[PDB]
C-alpha cells in the first residue's frame, strides 16, 4: 500500500520545500 | 527527532515545520 514515510533524502527535500526561505538545520544519519 | 517522527513514524506538517530555521 502507498507510504507515507519520509526517509533520507526524501526527507530533506521535504524540509526543503516547507521551510522555504527559512532554511533548516538537518543531520544525514548517512 | 525528525527521523523517529517522520521516518519511523508519520508525522504531520506542523511537526515537519517546527524543524525549520
Amino acid at each position: 500500500f502507498v507510504n507515507q514515510h519520509l526517509c533520507g533524502s526524501h526527507l530533506v527535500e521535504a524540509l526543503y520545500l516547507v521551510c522555504g526561505e527559512r532554511g533548516f538545520f538537518f543531520t544525514p544519519k548517512t | 527527532g525528525i527521523v523517529e517522527q517522520c521516518c519511523t513514524s508519520i508525522c504531520s506538517l506542523y511537526q515537519l515545520e517546527n524543524y525549520c530555521n
